[PDB]
C-alpha cells in the first residue's frame, strides 16, 4: 500500500505535468493567436475611419445633389 | 529516485507555472485592449450605417 | 521539495484559475460583440451597395 | 503510511484543480479561434464597403 | 416605464400614422412617394414599445413596417427590420418570432450573404431549444445552416453549428448520423494544430455513439479503428476509461458505476454524458438477466 | 501645452465664430444655411481646447455645436458630440458631464440603437460611481442598461452589468433585490459550458446574501435550495466554507476569523467579500452575548 | 435540394439571360446600358446553384459576371466575383479554383490594397496543399504574400504565412532558404513580450535545420551561436534535449530512440517533428556504419 | 522582383507623370482640375515601387501625392498618405519617415480625432528606440500620447504608453518622475478586478526606483507607504524579496548575488530588471569600501 502509493503517485506526477506542460502550450497558442487579432482589428479600425472619412465627404456634397 | 523526481518533476512543474501565469496575465491584458478597440470601431460602425442610411434617401428620391 | 513547496503552487494555480475566472467573461463578450458586429458591417456593405448603385442611377443629363 | 496518505491525497486535489484549468484554456481556445474567423468576416467585407464608397466619393463630387 | 410607458407608447405613436393621404395617392405626383415618410415614422413608432418593454406590439410595427418597403420593393432595407420583430418576439409569443425571421432568411438567400442566413438559422433554432421544445426541427435548421457555413469557407465555425445537430441526435436516437458528424470534425480535428487536444474530445463521443443495440460488442472493432489514425489521442484516460470498459461489457455489471466514480470525480460529467452512459448501464443490464 | 495653449486656444479659435453674418439671414437666400458652414468651424473650435487641455471649456463648445445640428434639426449628427462634451467633462465638472450625456440618450432612444445607449448608461453610471459618489442613482442607471442589454439579446454582456447594480445593492441592504439576480444568472450559468466554473463564485455570493437578519437560522434550508439544481456546484471547498459556517452559526463564534483564516490564506479576499463577512460578524456576536 | 434542386437551378435560372436583346444594340440609346441589367438578373443566377449545391456550374456562372463587369471596366466590381467563383469551385475542379483567383489578384493589386490579395495568396496555396498537392508552387505563393504583409507593416501576421514557406521548404531539402527564416523570426521574437516564451520552439527546429549533411558535427558552433542572444532561450529542456544529443552525434545511436523517448513523453511530438528527427536518424546510422 | 522590378517601375510609372498640361492652365476652364486627374496616377504611381521594393523611390512620390490634395486642400486625403510615405520609409532614411509621420499629425490634430494622432506619436516612438537611437526624444513623444489617451478615455490603453516612458526614463536617471508613473499606474491597477494581480508588478518596478542615491536607506519608508493600500499586494514573494534585500543593505553585500539566484531560478529576470539590480549592485558596494 505505501509502496504502491508511491507508485501511484509516480503515475499520478507523470501525467500531472503532462496535464499542465499540455496547459502551456494552449496558453502560447492564444497568445500567438489574440496578437495576430490585433492587427486583425487594427486593419477594420484604420478601415472603418477611411470607411468612414472618404465616404464623409460625399455626404457633404449632397447640397450639389 | 522516487521521491527525488517527485521533486524533480515539482521543480520543473513550478517552473511551468511561475511562466503560466505570466503568459496568461497578458492573455488576460491583450483582450482588455482589444474590447477597447473593437469599441471604437464599434460606434462608428454604428455612425457610419447612420449617415449612409440618412443618405440613401438622399440618393434615393435624388 | 515538499508539502510546503507544494502549497506554493496548490495556491498559485488557485490565482491562475481566478485570473483565468476574469478571463473567461471578457473573452465571452467580445464574441457577441463581434457577432453583432457581422450584421452592423454586413448591413454596413448593403446600405453603401445600394448607395452607389442609387448614384449609379443618379448620372442624369450630365452632358 | 500517514505521511504520504495525509500528502499524496492532496496531491489528488492538485491534479482535480489543474483539470479544472485544462477544459478551461481548450475551450477559450477553441472560443478565440471560433471568434478567429469572425474577425475575418468582418475584415475582407469592410474592404467590400470601403470601396463601394471609394468608388462613390469620386463620383459623388462629379 | 420611462414616464408612463414612454407617453403611453407615445399616444399609440402619433395615431397610428393615419392621415398618410390615403396612403396612397395618383392625383397631384405620379412620381413621387409618401410611403418612404411612412418608413422612418412607423420605424420609430416600433421603437417606442421596447421603451415600454412592449415586445408584443413592438414587432407587430416592424413587421408592417417590412411590409412597407417590401411594398417599396428595396429588398435589404425590409429585411434588417424583420430581424428587429425577430429580435422583439423573442420575448413574446415565439411562433411569430420563428415564422418573421423565417422570412427574414429569404431576402438574405438571393442577397449575396449566407453568413447573415446561417445566423438566423441557428437562432429560430434557439427558440426550438428553449421554448417552443421541438428537437427534430432545430435538427434541420442547423443541418441547414452547416451548409451555409461549408459553402463559405468557414470550417472552423461549422463545427460548433454541426456539433449540436449531432449532440440533439444522440438522445433522438440517430446514432448512425451522429457517429459520421464526430468522425468528420475529429479527423479533420487532429490534422491542425489548433484543435488538436480538443480532438480526444470528439472521438470519445464517437465510440460512445458506437452503442446502438450493435457494436458494444464490436467495441474492439470500434477502438481498434479508433487506434487507426490518432495514435490512442496520444492515449488519454479517457479512452482508457472505455478500454477497461471494453471487458467490464461482459460481466461485473456493478464495476460501471465504479468506473465512472473513478471518472466523475477527476472530471465532473455533464448532463449529456450523465444520459448516454445510463442509456448504456440500462442496456448493460440485459447482459446482467442473461447471467441470470 | 503645445505652442502656448495651442495658439492660446487658437486665440479663442477664430474670435468665438462671431461674424457669421447675424447666424441668420433671410434677405438673399430663403433656401440656403450658413449654419452648416458654423457646424465645422465650431466643431474644430471645441476641438482645439483638448490639445490646450481646457476640458472646461472644450463641453461648453460642444454643447452648442450640438445644439446647432439640433437647430439644423439632423438627429445623429448632434448626438456624436453631446457625447464628445460629455467625454470632456469627465475631467471637469461631473454633473456638467452627467446631463449632456443624459441628453445624449433620448436622441439614441428613438434612433434605433439601445446598445449605443446602454453603453453609456453605464458610464454615467461610472460618474456616479468615482467622483459624484451618490450609489443609490448609479443602481438605477444600471438597472435601466441590463434592461436595454435583454431587450438586445446580449444576455453574456448583460450580466455584467447586472453583477454591479446587484453588487451595490449588497452593502445598501437590498439583498431580497440582489438575492434573485446572483440565482438567474447563477442558474443561467451553470446550463452553458462557458461560465460553469464561474458559477460556483456566484451561488457563495448569493447564499451570503442570505444573512439579512434572517435566514441564517434557514442557512440550512438556503443550502439544500442550493444543493438542488448545480450539484453543489461540483462541490467546490468554496461552499464547504459555508457548510462549517453553518454550525458556526451557533456557537464559539472566536472560530469565524479562523474560518478565514483558512480561506483568507488560501484565497485572497477583496474589500467586498471582506465587508459582508464583518457584517455578518457583528450579527454573530449578538449570538454571544445572547450566550453572555 | 430546397424544393427539387432550387426548381431545378430556376429552370437554368430565367432561360439562361436570353433575350438580352443581342446584348448590344446602338439604334436607339448610344448612352445607355443594358449590360447593367445583365449583372444582377445574372449574378443571382450564379446564386441559386449554391442552394442546388451544384458549385460547378455556379462559378462558370461568376466568371462570365466578372467578365461583365470588366466588360463595363469597373474594376472593384469585377474582383469580388472572381472570388465568388473562387470560393465556389474549392469544391470543384480545383484548377479552375485557382487561376480564378490568380485572375482576382491583379486587380486588387493596382487598386491600392494589398492586404486582401495576400489573403488570396494563401488562400490559393490552400488549395496546393490540400487537393493539387504541389507544394514548391506553394512555396512562391506563400514567399509572394509574406511580402505583401511586411509592405503594409503587419509583422505578426506576415510570420503565420512565413513559417509555413519555411516548414514545408524543410522537408523539401530547402534548408539554407529555411534555416534564415525561424533565425529571423526568433530574434524578432525574443524583442517582444509577446511572442517570447514561444520563441525558443523556433529556434529548436531552426538547430534542427543545421542538419543538412553538415552542421551536425559544428552543432557546437550552432548551439553557441544559440547561446548568443536569448540566453538559452531562458534553458528550455527542449534545447537540454539537443544538448545531450549533441554527444550521441557521435556514438550509441541507440539513445536517440532513447533520448525522445523521455521527450514524446512529456511532449507528444508532431508529424513534422517526427520526420525531421528520422531523417537525422537515418544520417547518424552512417556514424554507426562508421564504426561498423 | 515582379518581372524585372515591375517593369522596371512600370518605366518610371507612366513618364513621371509628365505632359499634365503644365499642371496648371486657366484659358479653358476656369471651374475644373487636371490636379484631381494627377491624384490617382501620381499615388499609383508611388504603389508601384512597393512590388519593386524600392521604398526609398516609394514616398518620395506620396510626399507630393500628399502635397497634391494640400494643393486641393482636401482634408482627410492629404492625410492618410503621409503615413502611406511614413510607412514607406521605415525600411529606408528614418530621418524621413519622422518627420513626415510628423507632417501627418497636425492634419489629425485639427481633424477630430485624437486616436490615430496617439497612434503615430508610438509609431515615431517605435523609430526612435530601433534606428535613430535618441531614447530622450522618444520620452516626449509617449508622454504627448498618453496625454491623448487620457483625454479620449482610454485608461487601459494609455498605460502600455505610459509604462515605456516611465520605462525608459529608469535608466535615464529620471526616477521621481518615473516612480509617480508606476505609482499612479499600480494605485489606479489594485482597484480594478482585471490588471489586480498585474499589479504588484508594478510596485515592484515602484519601489525600485526609490534607489537614486536616497531612500535606499528609507527603504523601511518605501515599504510601510507599500504596506499602505494594497495589503502587501497580497504578499508576494517579489515584495519579500525586496524585505530581505532591506536588512542586506547594510552588510553581508555577496548575498546580493544569492538574494537573486533563489529569485532568478524562480523567474527568469529581464534585461531591465537585471541592470536596474546591478546599478544597485555599485552602490551597494560604496556600503562595502565603508567597511573596508
Amino acid at each position: 500500500r505505501a509502496d504502491q502509493l508511491a507508485d501511484e503517485s509516480l503515475e499520478s506526477t507523470r501525467r500531472m505535468l503532462q496535464l499542465v506542460e499540455e496547459s502551456k502550450d494552449a496558453g502560447i497558442r492564444t497568445l500567438v493567436m489574440l496578437d495576430e487579432q490585433g492587427e486583425q482589428l487594427e486593419r477594420i479600425e484604420e478601415g472603418m475611419d477611411q470607411i468612414n472619412k472618404d465616404m464623409k465627404e460625399a455626404e457633404k456634397n449632397l447640397t450639389d445633389l | 529516485a522516487r521521491e527525488n523526481e517527485m521533486d524533480e518533476n515539482l521543480e520543473q512543474v513550478s517552473g511551468i507555472i511561475g511562466n503560466l501565469r505570466h503568459m496568461a496575465l497578458d492573455m488576460g491584458n491583450e483582450i482588455d485592449t482589444q474590447n477597447r478597440q473593437i469599441d471604437r470601431i464599434m460606434e462608428k460602425a454604428d455612425s457610419n450605417k447612420t449617415r449612409i442610411d440618412e443618405a440613401n434617401q438622399r440618393a434615393t428620391k435624388m | 521539495t515538499s508539502n510546503r513547496r507544494l502549497q506554493q503552487t496548490q495556491a498559485q494555480v488557485d490565482e491562475v484559475v481566478d485570473i483565468m475566472r476574469v478571463n473567461v467573461d471578457k473573452v465571452l463578450e467580445r464574441d457577441q460583440k463581434l457577432s453583432e458586429l457581422d450584421d452592423r458591417a454586413d448591413a454596413l456593405q448593403a446600405g453603401a451597395s445600394q448607395f452607389e448603385t442609387s448614384a449609379a442611377k443618379l448620372k442624369r443629363k450630365y452632358w | 503510511l500517514s505521511e504520504i496518505e495525509t500528502r499524496h491525497s492532496e496531491i489528488i486535489k492538485l491534479e482535480n484543480s489543474i483539470r479544472e484549468l485544462h477544459d478551461m484554456f481548450m475551450d477559450m481556445a477553441m472560443l478565440v479561434e471560433s471568434q478567429g474567423e469572425m474577425i475575418d468576416r468582418i475584415e475582407y467585407n469592410v474592404e467590400h464597403a470601403v470601396d463601394y464608397v471609394e468608388r462613390a466619393v469620386s463620383d459623388t463630387k462629379k | 416605464s420611462g414616464k408612463e410607458a414612454e407617453a403611453m407608447a407615445l399616444l399609440a405613436e402619433a395615431e397610428r400614422k393615419v392621415k398618410n393621404s390615403q396612403s396612397f395617392f395618383s392625383g397631384l405626383f405620379g412620381g413621387s412617394s409618401k410611403i418612404e415618410e411612412a418608413c422612418e415614422i412607423y420605424a420609430r413608432a416600433a421603437n417606442m414599445f421596447k421603451m415600454a418593454k412592449n415586445w408584443s406590439a413592438a414587432g407587430s410595427a416592424f413587421c408592417q413596417a417590412a411590409q412597407l418597403h417590401l411594398q417599396l420593393q428595396s429588398k435589404h432595407d425590409a429585411a434588417t427590420c424583420f430581424v428587429d420583430a425577430g429580435n422583439a418576439f423573442k420575448k413574446a409569443d415565439p411562433q411569430e418570432a420563428i415564422n418573421c425571421l423565417m422570412r427574414a432568411i429569404e431576402i438574405y438567400t438571393d442577397m449575396g450573404r449566407f453568413t447573415i442566413a446561417a445566423k438566423h438559422h441557428i437562432s429560430i433554432a434557439e427558440i426550438y431549444e428553449t421554448e417552443l421544445v421541438d428537437i427534430e426541427k432545430a435538427i434541420a435548421h442547423y443541418e441547414q445552416s452547416a451548409d451555409y457555413y461549408k459553402g463559405e469557407e468557414s470550417n472552423s465555425s461549422a463545427n460548433k453549428c454541426l456539433l449540436k445537430v449531432a449532440g440533439y441526435a444522440a438522445q433522438l436516437e440517430q446514432y448512425q448520423k451522429a457517429i459520421d458528424i464526430y468522425e468528420q470534425v475529429g479527423t479533420n480535428a487532429m490534422d491542425s494544430p489548433l484543435l488538436k487536444y480538443s480532438a480526444k474530445d470528439y472521438f470519445f463521443k464517437a465510440a460512445l455513439c458506437h452503442f446502438c443495440i450493435d457494436m458494444l460488442n464490436a467495441k474492439l472493432a470500434v477502438q481498434k479503428y479508433e487506434e487507426l489514425f490518432p495514435a490512442f489521442s496520444d492515449s488519454r484516460e479517457c479512452k482508457l476509461m472505455k478500454k477497461l470498459l471494453e471487458a467490464h461489457e461482459e460481466q461485473n455489471v456493478d464495476s460501471y458505476t465504479e468506473a465512472v466514480k473513478e471518472y466523475d470525480s477527476i472530471s465532473r460529467l455533464d448532463q449529456w454524458l450523465t444520459t448516454m452512459l445510463l442509456r448504456i448501464k440500462k442496456t448493460i443490464q440485459g447482459d446482467e438477466e442473461d447471467l441470470r
